[PDB]
RNA sequence: GCCGGACCGGCACCA
RNA sequence: AUCCUGAGUACGACGGAGCACGUGAAAUUCCGUCGGAAUCUGGGAGGACCAUCUCCUAAGGCUAAAUACUCUCUAGUG
RNA sequence: CUACCCUUGGUCAGGUUGAAGUUCAGGUAACACUGAAUGGAGGACCGAACCGACUUACGUUGAAAAGUGAGCGGAUGAACU
RNA sequence: UGAGUAGCGAAAGACGGGUGAGAAUCCCGUCCACCGAUUGACUAAGGUUUCCAGAGGAAGGCUCGUCCGCUCUGGGUUAGUCGGGUCCUAAGCUGAGGCCGACAGGCGUAGGCGAUGGAUAACAGGUUGAUAUUCCUGUACCACCUAUAUGGGGGGACGCAGUAGGAUAGGCGAAGCGUGCGAUUGGAUGCACGUCUAAGCAGUAAGGCUGCUGAGCUGUGAUGGGGAGAAUUCGAGUCGUUGAUUUCACACUGCCGAGAAAAGCCUCUAUAGGUGCCCGUACCGCAAACCGACACAGGUAGUCAAGAUGAGAAUUCUAAGGUGAGCGAGCGAACUCUCGUUAAGGAACUCGGCAAAAUGACCCCGUAACUUCGGGAGAAGGGGUGCUCUUAGAGCCGCAGUGAAUAGGCCCAAGCGACUGUUUAUCAAAAACACAGGUCUCUGCUAAACCGUAAGGUGAUGUAUAGGGGCUGACGCCUGCCCGGUGCUGGAAGGUUAAGAGGAGUGGUUGAAGCUACGAAUCGAAGCCCCAGUAAACGGCGGUCCUAAGGUAGCGAAAUUCCUUGUCGGGUAAGUUCCGACCCGCACGAAAGGCGUAACGAUUUGGGCACUGUCUCAACGAGA
RNA sequence: UGAUAUUGAAAUUUUCUAACCCGCACCACUUAUCGUGGUGGGAGACAGUGUCAGGCGGGCAGUUUGA
RNA sequence: CGCGGGAUGGAGCAGGAGCUCGUCGGGCUCAUAACCCGAAGGCGGUGGUUCAAAUCCGCCUCCCGCAACCA
């Protein structure tokens, strides 16, 4: 649930946060760790080429299992645990044969479930299957775009589709925007919603979380000097003064749309977002 | 107050000595240019 | 100036 | 002159460049893209181009000397 | 040097306040609810080190090409190094 | 020249003795004074011989100099165990093949380099002018040598805060012991110190965890050493109390922001003799040797952390130890600076209470509007602190009892910004930036966006509860009208247009054909012209007329009001500022947000108390 | 955005696979998230790229803005 | 103070004089209003150009818009 902090400091006023009281386990699985240092926007050059990245609470990156490619062989669910690097809650399966995967954990997971992958598995929460044998109606997540490759779509916490249709090799699935679009149907998705679901309703409450979170803050284009912004300059506040909002880098920045032509999913996407 | 000149032996080896001079074609015309003047020092 | 409608509308314009 | 004599070549269109020459009536030479010949009764040039005449024979290669320079060396000069 | 960042280290005398929980007690049909104790949260409070630089005096061929004296802001954090 | 002028760089010295050609300035001594969470002690960087001894006094030293971080000569740094290499990896750098790129080159795989981290065997004492965990003495340990006798797993391995404990270090007291001393100033017979000793090796062990671990203790090490001490030999290591900031130990509890890697290591497939390399080691080191042109009031990471007082590493005086600061001597004018005091008055000073004064600790009473119920709050305002004796009383003394030093001034009201934070290194710290929160928009993943010619990257080892961009800026109540114009989104293929396709036809040349220069219908996309929607898009919200529409709520002489010191009220004796109203808004107005708002502010503004040399109006004193 | 080259094969925009493409899976080189080959799968004569063309283009550039 | 725009029946608007309301008369109504039917009624001025002036030249009396500064 979502616990809310009494308003002790200005600071704590307004702040929320998750109580975790799904988190079964607070140590995470020492195999399954990997390390994962901070690139704060930076690339290959060293230059900064996405802003607001940097600092941030140290991290380690726990292996997830996107692709659930073992059939056959049950897993029973260890436990559910906190990861750094997701919205969503990862869960700590066993399988029969003793090796140990970590899974996106979906909403209603418990300690001592069941579950399995492949195209013979039951219809459950956190069973995996080809898109050809999930029923159409069925909310699913983790949703592969190329078999073989791993889960890409509807990943977050809360996150869903809904399988709509099947025609010729492909599915017609409806995505968490509200995109309905074509998967070939050999690529596999995990049965249910993603958990976590209060998530999004956290208000971080002050400037220092946002900072351990390793967002840096955003200045507005308006503030700034003409060299550096297109809003930038003007005597006092200014209004945007040219007929579209821009960007840094003297693009328009509102409604206009920047999807490229002459994409091979152009044929694949039915329905846009809006 | 703190001065620009913060001496460091294995700085200064690293960004101006000789391998650091050959690693580049630029650092090997400086060295070449240091030569032909016929510098005693050629670098750090 | 070139062309389509009833001047309008696009295109063209290096003494 | 029975046979051979350099083919994606010569050449052309478009975009450029080099020619003293700024696309010009612009021949002549080269690059990219795309098209694309002829075979001694042949082919090219003579400043758009045509005809006649005249000269020449591309799309293979090699080639000293007269020419350019001076950190140097030797012998000297103002 | 400085700005930002990456990896790996280090530092913060002492006082004060008393969040969430927990327990006991009342209380209920069951919850709510209440008091006491416990508990030790906070870009919390006061204040040295440390980090700053608001006011003022001095200095202005300086002790110093930006400082000194006296106060002053922060001082477990978006901290300083 | 200025001119024998300014200056001679924070400060306490005095005298005796010595040396010497020469002494305030060098050496020795006594007394005095300064630092002492340090002006003490030890590591690191940096410097690179400045280190030591003898000698010297030209120049350097802000004076002098017999002296020196200066000159001459000769010396000085010792390691199997300390730090680094012969071990490990992080960021990063590099990179066989490879990918990309006019060239030059850029990137990158395996791999490699790379500590600020991991692993790893030695301690105590003595000794020199200069080195010492390095030499020497005693006692050890580690690796290797000689003789007798490759895959799996685990682990390494980790944040932040807080609490209760065990132990030890250290402090204090009694003097239990020991060593001294025993006072010519009235008195007493008491006064002052010391009270230890390692690694290693055996035994053990408070705890902690679910048998493994574990600080420490005991013995040995050690008839050795070190010792306040007596004249080379002889000499004490005991009781109590307090108790860590060290260690057990990131052990335990709690929290969210969820906290390296790899190797060494583990596990599953004795004795004896001998050997043990390279680099560093001097000295300075919060500075006269480093960074600041200086023997420069600045800057420079970590460690050690005594007593009295105290909450304290605050304050004052001291310990260990160190220092008296590289010009002095007089005089005690103006003036300047830094300090102290001041009759009567008390902000009359001034742009402004600028500066100063005042407040200040601990203990107990007591505490308002408003509030987001946390706060506001240390609100405000009041009482008590000395010493002695009895066990809360009784006394004693002073002008005064936190008798020194150090330690919030407070209140009322208004603007702005919610708040902590950030900023113009070096004239601006703010009302500016950020912020949590809001909204719009883009983005279906080889995402969008961004860097790059590309390859390769960031985004992200993320996947719409996600990522980028614009605006707004906690919170509360809310956010009205206009889509005509511009932008954006979506329609339509009606018109307009390019390459290219196409060749009607025309000319030059030779009656032609041929070659040649042009060349007209017709076809040929996006865009634009057109339609629609969109205002937390750009913008606009007038002057019966016109428009796309003519300002809703709220606010208003305002950080906006020109006239203007608008007008009225309050506050003052007097108020161009201030507060409260009015509305005639030159020229407010709803996310370039409107109106409010508890808390917060080295913010701006007005008023009051306290207080004062700010002032009437200056005077005296201390020092440079 | 169009033409054209790479660029093919059949119907009448649809189909196909074989060029081209895959920051798609498995395998080997090979203790390898690069690369190269092999096999599947996806996509497909589109995309990408070259040449030519039209449009947008204070994002950036050179300049002008009289006496 | 500089530049520019406006004065139209009685009112607001068009501009070499028309739309709406206003007035008058009649009608409808118990009466009024609304409504319906008829009639009348106008270029701000001062001088000039001009065959001829609301129209054009300059100015006059007011209103209205931009601007009235670098010190
Ligand atoms: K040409
Ligand atoms: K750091
Ligand atoms: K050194
Ligand atoms: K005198
Ligand atoms: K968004
Ligand atoms: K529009
Ligand atoms: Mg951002
Ligand atoms: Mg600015
Ligand atoms: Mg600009
Ligand atoms: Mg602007
Ligand atoms: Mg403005
Ligand atoms: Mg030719
Ligand atoms: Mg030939
Ligand atoms: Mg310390
Ligand atoms: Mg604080
Ligand atoms: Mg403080
Ligand atoms: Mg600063
Ligand atoms: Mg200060
Ligand atoms: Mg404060
Ligand atoms: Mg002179
Ligand atoms: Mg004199
Ligand atoms: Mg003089
Ligand atoms: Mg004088
Ligand atoms: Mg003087
Ligand atoms: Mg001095
Ligand atoms: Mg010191
Ligand atoms: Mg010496
Ligand atoms: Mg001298
Ligand atoms: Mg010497
Ligand atoms: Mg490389
Ligand atoms: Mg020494
Ligand atoms: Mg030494
Ligand atoms: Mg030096
Ligand atoms: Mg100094
Ligand atoms: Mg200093
Ligand atoms: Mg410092
Ligand atoms: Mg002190
Ligand atoms: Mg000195
Ligand atoms: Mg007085
Ligand atoms: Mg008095
Ligand atoms: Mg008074
Ligand atoms: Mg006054
Ligand atoms: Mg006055
Ligand atoms: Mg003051
Ligand atoms: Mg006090
Ligand atoms: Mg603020
Ligand atoms: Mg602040
Ligand atoms: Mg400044
Ligand atoms: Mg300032
Ligand atoms: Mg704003
Ligand atoms: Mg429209
Ligand atoms: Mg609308
Ligand atoms: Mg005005
Ligand atoms: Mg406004
Ligand atoms: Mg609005
Ligand atoms: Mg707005
Ligand atoms: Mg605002
Ligand atoms: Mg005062
Ligand atoms: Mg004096
Ligand atoms: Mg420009
Ligand atoms: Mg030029
Ligand atoms: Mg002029």
């Amino acid at each position: 649930a979502i616990k809310k902090y009494k308003p002790i400091t200005n600071g704590r006023r307004n702040m929320t946060s998750l109580d975790f009281a799904e988190i079964t386990k607070t140590t995470p699985e020492k195999s399954l760790l990997k390390p994962l240092p901070k690139k704060a926007g930076r690339n290959n050059q060293g230059k900064l080429t996405v802003r607001h990245h940097g600092g941030g609470h140290k991290r380690q990156y726990r292996v997830i299992d996107f692709k659930r490619n073992k059939d056959g062989i049950n897993a029973k669910v260890d436990s559910i645990q906190y990861d750094p690097n997701r919205s969503a809650n990862i869960a700590l399966v066993v399988y029969a044969d003793g090796e140990k995967r970590y899974i996106i954990a979906p909403k209603g997971l418990e300690v001592g479930q069941i579950v399995e992958s492949g195209a013979e598995a039951d219809i459950k929460v956190g069973n995996a299957l080809p898109l050809q044998n999930i029923p159409v109606g069925t909310v699913v997540h983790n949703i592969e775009l190329k078999p073989g490759k791993g889960g890409q779509i509807a990943r977050s916490a809360g996150a869903s589709a809904q399988v709509l249709g099947k025609e010729g090799k492909y599915v017609l699935i409806r995505l968490r925007s509200g995109e309905v679009r074509m998967i070939l149907s050999t690529c596999r998705a995990t049965i249910g919603q993603v958990g976590n679901l209060q998530h999004e309703l956290v208000n971080v409450g002050k400037a220092g979380r946002s900072r351990w979170k390793g967002i840096r803050p955003t200045v507005r284009g308006s503030v700034m000097n003409p060299n550096d912004h297109p809003h930038g300059g003007g005597e006092g506040r200014a209004p945007i003064g040219r007929p579209s909002p821009m960007s840094p880098w003297g693009k328009p920045t509102l409604g206009k749309k920047t999807r490229r032509g002459k994409k091979s999913s152009d044929k694949l996407i039915v329905r846009g977002r809006k | 107050v703190k001065r620009t000149y913060q001496p460091n032996k294995r700085k200064h080896s690293k960004v101006h000595g000789f391998r650091k001079r050959m690693s580049t074609k630029n650092g090997r015309k400086v060295l070449a240019r240091r030569r032909r003047k016929g510098r005693k020092v050629l670098s750090a």
